[PDB]
């Protein structure tokens, strides 16, 4: 279920109705994007990984 | 080492449990509500007529109507002012509630 | 080197996958919606008598 909310594939998929929009903003995905760079950067800031 | 070679890293730890909770657990309802508002705004604009011209009957004669449709000067019956006539449908104004929600 | 001479560089990496995702994956719907609004504005002005 959690993966079905990161991407609009599972239960979160809007129903397909003819003549009406089927878009879905990715609120969960947007939150995850600002977390990936925040956490990955400190580990890659130096040539040496382990001290 | 003498123990299992696996390492567990939880994102948001659960009290006395292995598997943590991701951010998707708390945003299940918010994403669905946000999606409903966005679709409603598009449906209001998409289904609305745009660029269509509506002309009252009898305001222009047969000859004058063609000239107006061809982009030339025309004459109209004074009983009906084209200012309030010749409806040019456009996008309806979005309600402020949708933006607030 | 003793291995393949090819190097893979993903833009946005996918969990346990080779090929990444470009920015076009997330902006598919936004571009289409934006295009509809722009065409509607032009049609309103263009078709109007002036």
């Amino acid at each position: 279920e959690w993966n079905d909310l990161m991407r609009i594939e599972g239960k979160a998929k809007p129903p397909k109705v003819k003549g009406r929009s089927q878009v879905q903003p990715k609120l969960v995905r947007r939150q995850a994007e600002w977390r990936y760079s925040a956490l990955t950067e400190p580990f890659l800031g130096s040539n040496k990984l382990f001290k | 080492d003498g123990k299992l070679p696996f390492v567990l890293i939880p994102y948001m730890p659960v009290k006395r449990d292995m598997y943590g909770e991701p951010d998707a657990e708390l945003l299940g309802d918010n994403q669905a509500v946000l999606g409903a508002v966005m679709r409603g705004m598009i449906d209001l604009l998409g289904r609305s007529a745009n660029g269509q011209r509506g002309m009252p009957k009898g305001m222009l004669d047969a000859l004058n109507s063609r000239r107006y449709r061809e982009g030339e000067d025309y004459e109209y019956n004074p009983t009906q002012n084209p200012a309030q006539m010749i409806i040019e449908h456009k996008f309806p104004e979005l309600p402020q509630s949708a933006l607030t929600m």
